[PDB]
RNA sequence: UGUAAUCCCCUUGGCGGUU
């Protein structure tokens, strides 16, 4: 490489925010009794706003 | 205006009682439903009829 | 011929993530 790198080791950690821990889709699903539209949460099969 | 807002309708003489859709009641657990906080109001508004209604006569 | 199952609270409060 024609520029040279900067290097040594350092002290990383791994936080608790996972992607598969966020990534959610939904086609259909349960809605809400009282409005009938999708309900909240990913746990919950939930729509987007 | 006299065809939909006549002064006399602002005082309530009958009053509409909404469809459960409104009112919807939900299963706190497997075995028991809790009323709506709209259908309480309504029995409380209804109990009351019934005592001046008794009161009265 | 023995023929397999379809359903989920609400309110609240807190803690957080991205700006």
């Amino acid at each position: 490489l024609m520029a040279q790198v900067f290097f040594g080791p350092t002290y990383y950690q791994r936080l608790r925010h996972m992607v598969d821990d966020k990534i959610h889709a939904r086609a259909r699903g349960p809605v809400q009794v009282l409005t009938r539209q999708p309900v909240e949460g990913r746990s919950r099969d939930g729509g987007l706003r | 205006n006299e065809d939909y807002a006549r002064p006399e309708w602002m005082i309530i003489t009958v009053l509409p009682v909404p469809p459960p859709q409104v009112r919807p009641s939900i299963a706190m657990d497997e075995t028991t439903q809790g009323q709506d906080d709209l259908t309480h109001k309504l029995s409380d508004i209804l109990k009351a009829n019934i005592n001046v209604q008794k009161l009265e006569m």
